[PDB]
């Protein structure tokens, strides 16, 4: 195929770093 | 009762309550679970179940109130697609005093906040019985009772709010619009595509063949035109060394409004370097059954063009797709040979075609150029036979000004379509990287600029010295999203898949 | 050599090449293996080690051409801001006369595919060693032997070409998007777009780019923000919106405004600005620490060469409230706030503007005269992220008043390194007072304040189908790119910046 390049960031996603709790759940509309 | 009326009443009643400090537009309401999350949580309650130990704040709004005493009143909340009963006994409200008060206060559309306990009515509805009820927003407007929901589309697409709260589908088609980017996002980033932002302004318009919306900089005292495709940046962007980039955004075309156009709409444009148009086919077939799957469990979709009231069609996007090349397969339509490709810059050519489509009745409208003449016979004789995704390939260089020449058939360009259900959703080339040919190209669509062709696009001098610090083999593409949200949606119009679409006023 | 004349003779060389049939554009060539891959593969290898078993294809951009002579020349190829010494000898090409041409033909500039073997010299540096090469497109100009900066920004390729840190600073700025993006789509918001060009513009105060709609005969404005689209969904019952999308100003291109820039707006129902304000922490302080390492950075506002700032982004953040901070920075009592759309307040700060020497062009309004104060007084001692809240009315038209205060607005902005990047209020759910606030607005219009707000009844009538307790909140990427690369310049983070020809 094409060669690989590694992605820029990941290998995603954050906000592994940071997610509030102030606020009811709602789910993430991509799972 | 009269909505004209009934606003005037409401808009007074609710004045009467701002004035009692009885307090209508409250700042916060703390809501403690989705409503989504409370039916998944105490579903299994069973009928007459009512929970003592458990309080919880929802919020929502009411679609209608109902009676069952005077004692007993049940609201229909709704958020999140979905529904809640709030059944109000007067034994479980804070006091009688304000239970008559808040009943007196809310109607059908109004936003509530609910503190109460989960229970189930003997029949076995799912519901909560408030402690209190407070009023978050009052609905000063009628909402219509509609039989067959808000059909009348001049309200639909102008007052959107109105068709979201209405209509439940709605809802559905933006939040599968929303996977269909994020996914392309999330593909091209695996890739190792860089996404990036290139001027939606700027002096010339190029990318592709439109005409432009022209604004005015006062400070600079010069005209800027909308772009109508980044593709001319994303090239330099490769020339400067940055091998796969992509950009989802807004192009602009100062065109009229039908079915499948808008004067603003969405595309994706991505550039990779050591790729040719195979490659593009490849991952195109990948992330274009990969998203249809991933979205609706399978690669078969329905489809219908005509409406509901109308014929339905299988699209099958199981991999490989189909792939057919436009010259050989536009004459195997006519069942006739057509010129050599090396004489479609010719006059003979020119004639020949137009005498065609004069005779198989396909109208061109002026400038009746071998190009235009050309795509209205695709248009009519193969286009329509693409149900299934299906790539076009091997345009001719007059169709494309931008493509690389083809690598053994003279005339033609490494370049192909994609198309689904009749419509074009993608579009891709080997990009041409011969600085000189490019200028050739650019001055033939500047001559037909000047007999007043104003889609044929102008010369980009700074594109072209790009090219001459050289460009990379390299490879393009280009998506139109709403496009592919409307057969993901079964939407027959675009207007369907845009939130705000752009109406004639009224 | 002359450049000009350079270009010429390579033109004519190239053409040679072309009526030749040589090809020196090909189609297609396979690159087996990037750059950096091959390096992080092959780094290892200890010098003068050669392995045969291995023949790769990789390609890039010639950035030096030196030879040792005569059998032997070195390459310096380079991609992916990396970079790669391709060690050409005869005895290892497919062929001495092959060899010879195809070193006769390639200059510096000149992108090429490599085919050959990984392999480290005796003085260590890793290499490839050619069995073949190929030329897959040649530059025809001189490249420069790059800091001048219309250079760079007129021709972005070049910069990109000669200067690595370029390369990275829009990575970043990619990195700063794509995390805000996961930080809201992980949190339930529905990524949404609303039009870009309006009937009347709306959502902030500024100057609209005017545009001209052939077939409906009307004048559409470009957008200066998507804030009342926002609104009118979370209206519709989408409790959650966000869009990261391009804005639009007809205003003064300089060292930090671009007549198109980007931002980020969110709306978040049953949410205030206290929310806003925990999520803001979160966001900014998560994204700082994700993209660079740390929560600490250094900032050099004026010049590498010039006063240093470091920078803490760990939360929580200091708080501060406009008048009753301005008060302490005045040494003075200022109006009971509310009081501040009397022409008594008016005056009383035209006085307190002139007396401390902050020039406020014409019209000096209350709230021009306001920021001003602010911007003088305040936000330069706004290093550090700094929550500057609770604005006056008159400044916030769109904002809903404070629940304690009167006269002020649940709001705040964002202030980092003496400027703006987060503005965010509890939103204003009363038509009737939007209505009035929009008329103020249009009386402040006809009276000549030139980016003051017009009227859109529609999303009144919205306001008046109910909007739920919603807060909103916007952000300017470009600015926290800036910030985040330490760039001084607005040029430094758009690709393709706007010139003044
Ligand atoms: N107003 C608009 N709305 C939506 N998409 C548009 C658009 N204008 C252009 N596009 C996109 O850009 C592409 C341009 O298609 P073209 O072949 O140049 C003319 P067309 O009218 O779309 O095809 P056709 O005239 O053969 O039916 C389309 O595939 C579409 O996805
Ligand atoms: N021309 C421009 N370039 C970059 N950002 C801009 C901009 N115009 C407005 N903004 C954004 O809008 C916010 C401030 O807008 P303004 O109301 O115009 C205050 P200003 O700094 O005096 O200009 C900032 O967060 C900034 O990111
Ligand atoms: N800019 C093109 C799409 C990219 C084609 C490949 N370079 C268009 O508007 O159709
Ligand atoms: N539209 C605002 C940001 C949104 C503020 C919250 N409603 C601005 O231009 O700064
Ligand atoms: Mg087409
Ligand atoms: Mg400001």
């Amino acid at each position: 195929p094409m060669y690989q390049v590694k992605p820029y960031h990941g290998g995603g996603a954050p906000l592994r770093v940071e997610l509030p709790t102030c606020m009811y759940r709602l789910p993430n509309v991509h799972g | 009762v009269d909505p004209n009326q009934y606003y005037k009443i409401r808009s007074q009643a609710i004045h009467q309550l701002k004035v009692n400090g009885e307090d209508p537009y409250p700042h916060k309401f703390h809501v403690d679970i989705s409503l989504t999350d409370f039916i998944q949580k105490y579903s299994h309650l069973q009928p007459g179940d009512h929970l003592t130990d458990i309080t919880l704040k929802v919020a929502g709004r009411i679609h209608a109130k109902r009676a069952s005493g005077g004692k007993l009143i049940f609201y229909d909340l709704r958020g999140e697609g979905v529904k809640l009963q709030v059944m109000a006994n007067s034994r479980n409200y804070k006091s009688e005093e304000e239970f008559i008060h808040i009943n007196n206060k809310l109607r059908r559309g109004d936003i509530i906040g609910v503190q109460g306990n989960p229970g189930k009515t003997k029949k076995g509805e799912l519901s909560i019985i408030p402690y209190e009820i407070t009023l978050l927003s009052p609905c000063l407007h009628m909402l219509p009772h509609l039989h067959f929901g808000l059909k009348d589309k001049e309200t639909r697409y102008r007052q959107r709010y109105l068709d979201l709260i209405l209509n439940d589908f709605v809802r559905q088609k933006f939040i599968i619009r929303s996977k269909i980017i994020t996914y392309i996002r999330s593909f091209l980033d695996e890739l190792g595509f860089l996404e990036i932002e290139t001027p939606m302004m700027n002096i010339i318009p190029g990318g592709a063949v439109a005409k432009p919306f022209i604004t005015y900089h006062n400070e600079l005292d010069m005209n800027l035109y909308m772009r109508i495709a980044p593709e001319l940046y994303h090239k330099m962007l490769v020339v400067g060394g940055i091998d796969r980039v992509y950009e989802i955004g807004r192009q602009f075309r100062n065109e009229g409004i039908d079915l499948t156009h808008n004067p603003e709409f969405t595309t994706c444009e991505f550039y990779m370097a050591y790729a040719d148009y195979h490659d593009l086919m490849e991952i195109t077939e990948k992330m274009v059954s990969g998203m249809v799957k991933h979205i609706t469990g399978s690669y078969k979709v329905t489809y219908h063009p005509d409406g509901p009231e109308g014929q339905a069609y299988d699209v099958d996007f199981t991999p490989p797709f189909r792939r057919i090349n436009m010259v050989e397969e536009l004459e195997k339509a006519l069942g006739m040979k057509l010129p050599e490709t090396n004489l479609f810059e010719t006059e003979e050519t020119r004639k020949i075609l137009d005498d065609i489509c004069v005779a198989k009745a396909v109208e061109c409208p002026p400038p009746r150029t071998t190009a235009r003449l050309l795509d209205k016979l695709v248009g009519e004789f193969l286009e329509v036979t693409c149900i299934n995704p299906t790539f076009i390939c091997d345009h001719p260089q007059i169709m494309s000004p931008l493509a690389k020449w083809h690598r053994s058939k003279e005339g033609l360009t490494e370049r192909f379509e994609l198309f689904v259900m009749k419509k074009e959703i993608c579009n891709a080339y080997t990009e041409l990287n011969d600085p000189m040919r490019q200028r050739q190209l650019f001055e033939e669509q500047a001559k037909a600029k000047a007999a007043g062709d104003d889609e044929a696009m102008f010369i980009d001098e700074n594109f072209c010295t790009a090219l001459e610090y050289g460009l990379p083999p390299t490879a393009g593409w280009g998506m139109g999203i709403d496009r592919v949200a409307m057969f993901l949606t079964d939407s027959n119009n675009i207007k369907e898949v845009l939130l705000f679409p752009a109406m004639k006023p009224e």
